[PDB]
Protein backbone atom coordinates (compact mmCIF):
# COMPACT_ATOMS: atom_id res chain seq x y z
CA UNK A 1 0.00 0.00 0.00
CA UNK A 2 1.91 3.46 1.41
CA UNK A 3 4.93 1.15 0.32
CA UNK A 4 5.04 2.15 -3.03
CA UNK A 5 6.72 5.43 -1.27
CA UNK A 6 9.47 3.67 0.43
CA UNK A 7 12.55 3.08 -1.57
CA UNK A 8 11.42 -0.92 -1.27
CA UNK A 9 10.54 -3.72 0.95
CA UNK A 10 12.19 -5.29 4.01
CA UNK A 11 11.37 -8.90 5.08
CA UNK A 12 8.71 -8.60 7.84
CA UNK A 13 10.24 -10.17 11.36
CA UNK A 14 7.06 -12.56 11.72
CA UNK A 15 8.82 -14.08 8.10
CA UNK A 16 12.03 -14.08 9.57
CA UNK A 17 10.72 -16.37 12.34
CA UNK A 18 9.25 -19.09 10.49
CA UNK A 19 10.09 -22.49 9.41
CA UNK A 20 9.22 -22.79 5.81
CA UNK A 21 9.90 -25.40 3.12
CA UNK A 22 12.22 -23.96 0.22
CA UNK A 23 9.74 -23.79 -3.29
CA UNK A 24 9.94 -22.34 -6.47
CA UNK A 25 9.62 -18.13 -6.24
CA UNK A 26 6.40 -17.24 -8.46
CA UNK A 27 6.20 -13.46 -8.29
CA UNK A 28 2.64 -12.18 -9.66
CA UNK A 29 4.01 -9.20 -11.15
CA UNK A 30 7.10 -11.25 -12.62
CA UNK A 31 8.19 -9.60 -16.10
CA UNK A 32 6.66 -5.99 -15.09
CA UNK A 33 9.00 -2.95 -15.24
CA UNK A 34 9.24 -0.13 -13.38
CA UNK A 35 9.27 3.22 -15.25
CA UNK A 36 12.34 4.82 -14.58
CA UNK A 37 13.01 8.33 -14.64
CA UNK A 38 13.88 9.84 -17.72
CA UNK A 39 17.57 8.94 -18.90
CA UNK A 40 18.10 6.98 -15.85
CA UNK A 41 19.38 3.58 -15.93
CA UNK A 42 17.93 0.52 -13.82
CA UNK A 43 21.51 0.28 -11.75
CA UNK A 44 21.58 3.67 -10.72
CA UNK A 45 17.36 3.94 -9.57
CA UNK A 46 18.24 0.33 -7.85
CA UNK A 47 21.22 1.57 -5.79
CA UNK A 48 19.50 4.95 -4.69
CA UNK A 49 16.53 2.63 -3.58
CA UNK A 50 19.13 0.59 -1.44
CA UNK A 51 21.54 3.88 0.08
CA UNK A 52 18.05 5.54 0.45
CA UNK A 53 16.89 2.50 2.55
CA UNK A 54 20.13 1.99 4.19
CA UNK A 55 20.04 5.80 5.46
CA UNK A 56 17.18 4.74 7.64
CA UNK A 57 19.69 2.10 9.54
CA UNK A 58 21.90 2.54 12.13
CA UNK A 59 25.44 2.79 10.11
CA UNK A 60 28.80 3.17 11.92
CA UNK A 61 29.56 6.36 9.83
CA UNK A 62 33.51 7.43 10.93
CA UNK A 63 35.64 9.96 9.31
CA UNK A 64 38.32 8.04 7.20
CA UNK A 65 35.26 5.49 6.02
CA UNK A 66 36.52 2.63 4.17
CA UNK A 67 34.10 1.18 1.79
CA UNK A 68 34.62 -2.00 -0.68
CA UNK A 69 32.57 -2.75 -3.81
CA UNK A 70 32.51 -6.01 -5.45
CA UNK A 71 30.40 -6.94 -8.52
CA UNK A 72 30.46 -2.93 -9.98
CA UNK A 73 31.63 -3.56 -13.33
CA UNK A 74 28.67 -3.77 -16.16
CA UNK A 75 27.84 -4.83 -19.05
CA UNK A 76 28.15 -1.26 -20.38
CA UNK A 77 31.69 -1.39 -19.27
CA UNK A 78 30.95 1.38 -16.81
CA UNK A 79 30.19 1.37 -12.84
CA UNK A 80 26.64 3.16 -12.15
CA UNK A 81 26.65 1.34 -8.63
CA UNK A 82 29.74 2.92 -7.80
CA UNK A 83 29.04 6.35 -8.91
CA UNK A 84 25.76 5.93 -6.43
CA UNK A 85 27.68 4.59 -3.34
CA UNK A 86 30.43 8.01 -4.03
CA UNK A 87 27.21 10.15 -4.18
CA UNK A 88 25.92 9.08 -0.94
CA UNK A 89 28.63 8.28 1.08
CA UNK A 90 30.77 11.33 2.62
CA UNK A 91 33.02 13.05 0.37
CA UNK A 92 36.41 11.62 0.95
CA UNK A 93 35.34 8.44 1.68
CA UNK A 94 37.88 5.75 0.59
CA UNK A 95 35.57 3.51 -2.04
CA UNK A 96 37.17 0.70 -3.85
CA UNK A 97 35.31 -1.58 -6.32
CA UNK A 98 36.14 -4.38 -8.25
CA UNK A 99 34.74 -6.91 -11.12
CA UNK A 100 35.15 -10.18 -12.89
CA UNK A 101 35.54 -8.25 -16.06
CA UNK A 102 36.80 -4.71 -17.19
CA UNK A 103 35.32 -1.74 -16.37
CA UNK A 104 35.35 2.37 -16.06
CA UNK A 105 35.02 3.28 -12.70
CA UNK A 106 34.47 6.75 -9.96
CA UNK A 107 35.98 4.62 -7.25
CA UNK A 108 39.68 5.47 -5.91
CA UNK A 109 40.91 2.05 -7.25
CA UNK A 110 39.63 -0.94 -9.00
CA UNK A 111 41.09 -4.32 -8.90
CA UNK A 112 39.57 -6.38 -11.66
CA UNK A 113 39.72 -10.15 -11.93
CA UNK A 114 37.72 -13.24 -9.99
CA UNK A 115 36.85 -11.87 -6.67
CA UNK A 116 38.99 -14.95 -4.72
CA UNK A 117 41.97 -13.07 -5.82
CA UNK A 118 41.26 -9.63 -4.06
CA UNK A 119 42.70 -9.22 -0.73
CA UNK A 120 43.33 -5.90 1.71
CA UNK A 121 45.55 -5.44 4.23
CA UNK A 122 43.50 -3.22 5.71
CA UNK A 123 39.62 -3.79 7.68
CA UNK A 124 36.34 -2.44 6.25
CA UNK A 125 33.45 -0.29 7.66
CA UNK A 126 30.52 -1.13 4.74
CA UNK A 127 31.30 -4.19 2.22
CA UNK A 128 28.54 -3.73 -0.77
CA UNK A 129 27.99 -6.71 -3.33
CA UNK A 130 26.69 -6.74 -6.29
CA UNK A 131 28.11 -10.04 -7.88
CA UNK A 132 25.73 -12.37 -9.66
CA UNK A 133 25.92 -14.99 -12.17
CA UNK A 134 22.89 -15.35 -14.60
CA UNK A 135 23.78 -18.67 -14.70
CA UNK A 136 22.52 -19.78 -11.53
CA UNK A 137 18.96 -19.34 -12.58
CA UNK A 138 17.75 -22.49 -13.84
CA UNK A 139 14.41 -23.26 -12.31
CA UNK A 140 15.10 -26.76 -14.09
CA UNK A 141 17.65 -27.44 -11.23
CA UNK A 142 16.76 -28.13 -7.53
CA UNK A 143 17.61 -24.80 -5.89
CA UNK A 144 20.59 -25.50 -3.31
CA UNK A 145 23.06 -23.17 -1.33
CA UNK A 146 25.51 -21.87 -3.82
CA UNK A 147 29.40 -21.62 -3.10
CA UNK A 148 31.51 -19.35 -5.64
CA UNK A 149 31.84 -16.01 -4.74
CA UNK A 150 29.42 -16.44 -1.89
CA UNK A 151 32.21 -18.41 0.04
CA UNK A 152 34.59 -15.33 -0.86
CA UNK A 153 32.15 -13.02 0.94
CA UNK A 154 31.73 -15.10 3.87
CA UNK A 155 35.38 -15.15 4.71
CA UNK A 156 36.10 -11.61 3.75
CA UNK A 157 33.36 -10.40 6.40
CA UNK A 158 34.83 -12.53 8.77
CA UNK A 159 38.43 -11.20 8.16
CA UNK A 160 38.12 -8.04 6.75
CA UNK A 161 34.95 -6.20 8.39
CA UNK A 162 35.44 -4.02 11.40
CA UNK A 163 32.71 -4.69 14.06
CA UNK A 164 30.65 -1.98 13.86
CA UNK A 165 30.04 -2.55 10.16
CA UNK A 166 27.34 -2.82 7.51
CA UNK A 167 27.24 -5.67 4.02
CA UNK A 168 24.13 -5.17 1.98
CA UNK A 169 24.48 -8.67 -0.19
CA UNK A 170 22.87 -9.26 -3.76
CA UNK A 171 20.78 -12.23 -3.24
CA UNK A 172 18.06 -13.66 -5.38
CA UNK A 173 15.46 -17.25 -5.40
CA UNK A 174 18.55 -18.75 -6.72
CA UNK A 175 21.87 -16.93 -6.02
CA UNK A 176 21.75 -17.39 -2.81
CA UNK A 177 24.20 -18.90 0.22
CA UNK A 178 23.03 -20.62 3.66
CA UNK A 179 26.62 -19.29 5.29
CA UNK A 180 26.12 -15.76 4.43
CA UNK A 181 22.36 -16.09 5.94
CA UNK A 182 23.59 -17.86 9.05
CA UNK A 183 26.22 -14.96 9.14
CA UNK A 184 23.51 -12.12 9.46
CA UNK A 185 23.22 -13.93 12.87
CA UNK A 186 26.61 -12.18 13.99
CA UNK A 187 25.53 -8.39 13.75
CA UNK A 188 22.62 -6.51 15.64
CA UNK A 189 20.12 -6.81 12.75
CA UNK A 190 19.62 -7.87 9.61
CA UNK A 191 17.08 -7.69 6.75
CA UNK A 192 16.48 -8.83 3.47
CA UNK A 193 15.34 -5.37 1.11
CA UNK A 194 13.73 -5.25 -1.76
CA UNK A 195 14.13 -2.28 -4.24
CA UNK A 196 10.72 -1.03 -5.15
CA UNK A 197 12.17 -0.84 -8.74
CA UNK A 198 13.02 -3.85 -8.99
CA UNK A 199 9.73 -5.47 -7.07
CA UNK A 200 8.81 -7.80 -9.58
CA UNK A 201 12.31 -9.59 -9.83
CA UNK A 202 13.74 -12.49 -6.86
CA UNK A 203 16.30 -10.39 -6.12
CA UNK A 204 16.33 -8.90 -2.63
CA UNK A 205 19.83 -7.23 -0.59
CA UNK A 206 20.92 -9.42 2.27
CA UNK A 207 21.66 -6.66 5.01
CA UNK A 208 23.66 -6.85 7.91
CA UNK A 209 23.65 -4.17 10.55
CA UNK A 210 26.02 -3.65 12.76
CA UNK A 211 28.70 -6.34 12.85
CA UNK A 212 29.59 -8.35 16.11
CA UNK A 213 32.15 -11.07 15.36
CA UNK A 214 30.04 -13.35 16.71
CA UNK A 215 26.48 -15.08 17.14
CA UNK A 216 23.86 -13.26 18.44
CA UNK A 217 21.73 -15.57 16.88
CA UNK A 218 21.88 -19.12 15.16
CA UNK A 219 20.14 -18.94 11.87
CA UNK A 220 19.71 -22.06 9.90
CA UNK A 221 20.23 -20.49 6.25
CA UNK A 222 18.67 -23.14 4.64
CA UNK A 223 15.30 -22.44 6.30
CA UNK A 224 15.97 -18.82 6.19
CA UNK A 225 16.32 -18.75 2.57
CA UNK A 226 12.94 -20.80 2.66
CA UNK A 227 11.25 -17.98 4.95
CA UNK A 228 12.32 -15.24 2.09
CA UNK A 229 10.88 -16.90 -0.84
CA UNK A 230 7.98 -17.84 1.19
CA UNK A 231 7.40 -13.95 2.06
CA UNK A 232 8.16 -13.25 -1.60
CA UNK A 233 5.50 -15.47 -3.00
CA UNK A 234 2.89 -14.25 -0.65
CA UNK A 235 3.33 -10.82 -0.32
CA UNK A 236 3.81 -8.89 -4.26
CA UNK A 237 5.34 -5.57 -4.06
CA UNK A 238 3.77 -2.78 -5.94
CA UNK A 239 6.71 -1.93 -8.83
CA UNK A 240 7.60 1.85 -7.74
CA UNK A 241 9.98 4.78 -8.39
CA UNK A 242 8.34 7.11 -6.63
CA UNK A 243 11.00 7.57 -3.74
CA UNK A 244 13.61 8.31 -6.87
CA UNK A 245 11.91 11.71 -7.21
CA UNK A 246 13.12 12.82 -3.49
CA UNK A 247 16.63 13.31 -3.16
CA UNK A 248 16.43 16.14 -0.91
CA UNK A 249 17.70 13.70 2.13
CA UNK A 250 19.97 11.29 0.29
CA UNK A 251 23.38 11.83 1.78
CA UNK A 252 24.73 9.57 4.22
CA UNK A 253 25.17 12.02 6.94
CA UNK A 254 28.80 11.98 8.45
CA UNK A 255 28.07 10.46 11.97
CA UNK A 256 32.05 11.13 12.89
CA UNK A 257 31.55 7.84 14.81
CA UNK A 258 34.53 6.54 16.97
CA UNK A 259 37.34 4.17 15.58
CA UNK A 260 38.68 2.14 18.03
CA UNK A 261 41.82 -0.34 18.02
CA UNK A 262 40.67 -3.04 20.39
CA UNK A 263 41.52 -6.72 21.01
CA UNK A 264 39.21 -9.53 21.87
CA UNK A 265 39.87 -9.26 25.56
CA UNK A 266 38.45 -5.86 25.47
CA UNK A 267 35.40 -6.39 24.19
CA UNK A 268 32.81 -6.48 26.48
CA UNK A 269 28.97 -5.90 27.06
CA UNK A 270 29.25 -2.41 26.90
CA UNK A 271 31.85 -2.38 23.87
CA UNK A 272 29.11 -4.69 22.03
CA UNK A 273 26.24 -2.32 23.39
CA UNK A 274 27.77 0.55 21.78
CA UNK A 275 28.61 -1.72 18.19
CA UNK A 276 25.24 -2.47 18.29
CA UNK A 277 24.24 1.17 18.16
CA UNK A 278 26.50 2.09 15.34
CA UNK A 279 28.20 4.29 17.59
CA UNK A 280 31.45 2.46 17.40
CA UNK A 281 33.56 0.79 14.68
CA UNK A 282 36.66 -1.58 16.06
CA UNK A 283 39.91 -1.81 13.28
CA UNK A 284 42.89 0.22 12.88
CA UNK A 285 43.31 3.84 11.71
CA UNK A 286 46.39 2.74 8.93
CA UNK A 287 46.79 3.13 5.30
CA UNK A 288 44.28 0.98 2.81
CA UNK A 289 46.43 -1.13 1.13
CA UNK A 290 44.77 -4.02 -1.40
CA UNK A 291 45.87 -6.49 -4.15
CA UNK A 292 44.68 -9.12 -6.44
CA UNK A 293 46.43 -12.43 -7.13
CA UNK A 294 47.39 -13.30 -10.73
CA UNK A 295 48.27 -16.59 -12.30
CA UNK A 296 50.54 -16.19 -14.54
CA UNK A 297 51.28 -18.89 -17.55
CA UNK A 298 53.68 -18.78 -20.42
CA UNK A 299 51.22 -20.74 -23.71
CA UNK A 300 54.43 -20.88 -25.94
CA UNK B 1 56.73 11.54 -32.99
CA UNK B 2 53.95 9.50 -33.11
CA UNK B 3 50.64 9.85 -31.03
CA UNK B 4 46.89 9.51 -31.39
CA UNK B 5 44.36 12.26 -31.92
CA UNK B 6 41.53 10.62 -29.96
CA UNK B 7 39.81 13.86 -29.60
CA UNK B 8 40.04 14.97 -32.97
CA UNK B 9 38.91 11.38 -34.25
CA UNK B 10 35.41 11.68 -31.88
CA UNK B 11 34.86 15.67 -32.99
CA UNK B 12 35.64 14.17 -36.81
CA UNK B 13 33.21 11.55 -36.25
CA UNK B 14 30.59 13.46 -34.36
CA UNK B 15 30.34 15.80 -37.40
CA UNK B 16 30.38 13.18 -39.65
CA UNK B 17 27.03 12.48 -37.94
CA UNK B 18 28.57 9.62 -36.02
CA UNK B 19 26.09 8.55 -33.14
CA UNK B 20 27.69 9.73 -29.40
CA UNK B 21 29.08 7.78 -26.87
CA UNK B 22 25.91 6.31 -24.82
CA UNK B 23 25.72 4.55 -21.33
CA UNK B 24 26.99 7.79 -19.49
CA UNK B 25 25.70 7.51 -15.84
CA UNK B 26 23.31 10.30 -15.00
CA UNK B 27 22.44 10.10 -11.04
CA UNK B 28 19.53 11.37 -9.42
CA UNK B 29 19.82 14.48 -8.02
CA UNK B 30 17.63 17.43 -6.86
CA UNK B 31 18.30 19.95 -9.36
CA UNK B 32 18.84 22.50 -7.01
CA UNK B 33 23.15 22.89 -7.03
CA UNK B 34 25.69 25.40 -7.95
CA UNK B 35 25.65 24.77 -11.51
CA UNK B 36 29.43 24.15 -11.22
CA UNK B 37 30.66 22.04 -14.05
CA UNK B 38 33.23 19.33 -12.18
CA UNK B 39 32.21 18.82 -8.12
CA UNK B 40 32.60 15.88 -5.73
CA UNK B 41 28.97 15.47 -5.71
CA UNK B 42 26.04 16.09 -7.93
CA UNK B 43 25.18 19.84 -8.38
CA UNK B 44 23.28 19.87 -11.00
CA UNK B 45 20.78 23.17 -11.54
CA UNK B 46 17.35 22.89 -13.27
CA UNK B 47 19.48 23.43 -16.58
CA UNK B 48 21.63 20.66 -16.01
CA UNK B 49 22.34 16.82 -15.82
CA UNK B 50 24.80 15.65 -13.67
CA UNK B 51 26.93 12.67 -14.53
CA UNK B 52 29.61 10.42 -12.89
CA UNK B 53 32.64 11.70 -14.13
CA UNK B 54 33.98 8.69 -15.65
CA UNK B 55 31.51 7.91 -17.58
CA UNK B 56 31.72 11.31 -19.31
CA UNK B 57 35.73 11.43 -20.27
CA UNK B 58 36.58 9.91 -23.69
CA UNK B 59 39.90 8.79 -22.43
CA UNK B 60 38.67 6.57 -19.49
CA UNK B 61 36.09 5.54 -21.88
CA UNK B 62 38.34 4.83 -24.88
CA UNK B 63 40.82 3.38 -22.58
CA UNK B 64 43.37 5.15 -23.99
CA UNK B 65 46.11 7.69 -21.97
CA UNK B 66 44.97 10.45 -20.80
CA UNK B 67 46.37 14.01 -22.22
CA UNK B 68 47.87 15.26 -18.93
CA UNK B 69 51.44 14.59 -18.57
CA UNK B 70 51.03 12.34 -15.04
CA UNK B 71 48.28 10.41 -16.55
CA UNK B 72 45.63 12.54 -14.28
CA UNK B 73 41.82 12.69 -14.79
CA UNK B 74 39.62 15.81 -14.57
CA UNK B 75 36.64 13.78 -14.35
CA UNK B 76 36.96 10.57 -12.96
CA UNK B 77 35.39 10.32 -9.04
CA UNK B 78 33.62 13.07 -9.33
CA UNK B 79 30.34 14.27 -11.45
CA UNK B 80 29.77 16.37 -14.13
CA UNK B 81 27.13 18.89 -14.88
CA UNK B 82 26.14 18.77 -18.10
CA UNK B 83 23.80 21.44 -19.92
CA UNK B 84 19.86 19.65 -20.40
CA UNK B 85 20.59 20.42 -24.27
CA UNK B 86 23.94 18.94 -24.54
CA UNK B 87 23.04 16.18 -22.45
CA UNK B 88 22.70 13.76 -25.70
CA UNK B 89 26.70 13.96 -26.04
CA UNK B 90 28.34 14.30 -22.33
CA UNK B 91 31.59 13.29 -23.92
CA UNK B 92 31.59 15.69 -26.41
CA UNK B 93 30.28 18.21 -24.70
CA UNK B 94 33.24 17.86 -21.60
CA UNK B 95 36.07 17.34 -24.45
CA UNK B 96 34.79 20.70 -26.47
CA UNK B 97 34.31 22.80 -23.75
CA UNK B 98 36.18 24.52 -20.82
CA UNK B 99 36.09 25.42 -17.06
CA UNK B 100 36.31 28.35 -15.90
CA UNK B 101 39.42 28.40 -13.60
CA UNK B 102 37.80 31.48 -11.63
CA UNK B 103 34.21 30.90 -10.70
CA UNK B 104 33.92 26.71 -11.77
CA UNK B 105 31.43 27.36 -14.11
CA UNK B 106 31.68 25.96 -18.09
CA UNK B 107 33.01 28.79 -20.12
CA UNK B 108 30.02 29.85 -21.96
CA UNK B 109 27.40 27.75 -20.05
CA UNK B 110 26.93 29.76 -16.51
CA UNK B 111 30.73 31.66 -16.37
CA UNK B 112 29.81 35.28 -16.24
CA UNK B 113 32.85 35.99 -15.88
CA UNK B 114 33.59 38.76 -18.74
CA UNK B 115 30.03 40.16 -18.10
C1 LIG C 1 24.26 -7.62 -12.06
S1 LIG C 1 25.98 -7.31 -12.40
C2 LIG C 1 26.66 -5.87 -11.70
C3 LIG C 1 25.97 -4.55 -12.14
C4 LIG C 1 26.69 -3.36 -11.51
N1 LIG C 1 26.70 -3.39 -10.08
C5 LIG C 1 26.02 -1.93 -11.78
O1 LIG C 1 26.09 -1.04 -10.87
O2 LIG C 1 25.43 -1.65 -12.86
C6 LIG C 1 26.78 -8.70 -11.77
C7 LIG C 1 28.32 -8.60 -11.68
O3 LIG C 1 28.80 -9.51 -10.82
C8 LIG C 1 30.15 -9.85 -11.38
N2 LIG C 1 30.81 -10.89 -10.85
C9 LIG C 1 29.96 -11.93 -11.02
N3 LIG C 1 30.58 -13.07 -10.55
C10 LIG C 1 31.84 -12.73 -10.04
C11 LIG C 1 32.89 -13.44 -9.42
N4 LIG C 1 33.15 -14.84 -9.04
N5 LIG C 1 34.00 -12.76 -9.03
C12 LIG C 1 34.08 -11.42 -9.27
N6 LIG C 1 33.05 -10.71 -9.87
C13 LIG C 1 31.95 -11.39 -10.24
C14 LIG C 1 29.82 -9.91 -12.98
O4 LIG C 1 31.05 -9.86 -13.86
C15 LIG C 1 29.02 -8.95 -13.17
O5 LIG C 1 29.62 -7.64 -13.59
C1 LIG D 1 10.77 -14.86 -9.94
N1 LIG D 1 10.27 -15.66 -11.06
C2 LIG D 1 8.96 -15.73 -11.28
O1 LIG D 1 8.17 -15.19 -10.59
C3 LIG D 1 8.49 -16.48 -12.36
C4 LIG D 1 9.37 -17.13 -13.18
N2 LIG D 1 8.63 -17.77 -14.14
C5 LIG D 1 7.35 -17.51 -13.89
N3 LIG D 1 7.24 -16.72 -12.82
C6 LIG D 1 6.04 -16.19 -12.22
N4 LIG D 1 10.70 -17.02 -12.92
C7 LIG D 1 11.65 -17.71 -13.77
C8 LIG D 1 11.14 -16.30 -11.87
O2 LIG D 1 12.30 -16.22 -11.67
CL1 LIG E 1 38.76 -7.42 17.01
ZN1 LIG F 1 39.36 10.14 -17.72
ZN1 LIG G 1 33.92 32.36 -14.63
Amino acid sequence: SSQAWQPGVAMPNLYKMQRMLLEKCDLQNYGDSATLPKGIMMNVAKYTQLCQYLNTLTLAVPYNMRVIHFGAGSDKGVAPGTAVLRQWLPTGTLLVDSDLNDFVSDADSTLIGDCATVHTANKWDLIISDMYDPKTKNVTKENDSKEGFFTYICGFIQQKLALGGSVAIKITEHSWNADLYKLMGHFAWWTAFVTNVNASSSEAFLIGCNYLGKPREQIDGYVMHANYIFWRNTNPIQLSSYSLFDMSKFPLKLRGTAVMSLKEGQINDMILSLLSKGRLIIRENNRVVISSDVLVNNEN
Amino acid sequence: AFAVDAAKAYKDYLASGGQPITNCVKMLCTHTGTGQAITVTPEANMDQESFGGASCCLYCRCHIDHPNPKGFCDLKGKYVQIPTTCANDPVGFTLKNTVCTVCGMWKGYGCSCDQ
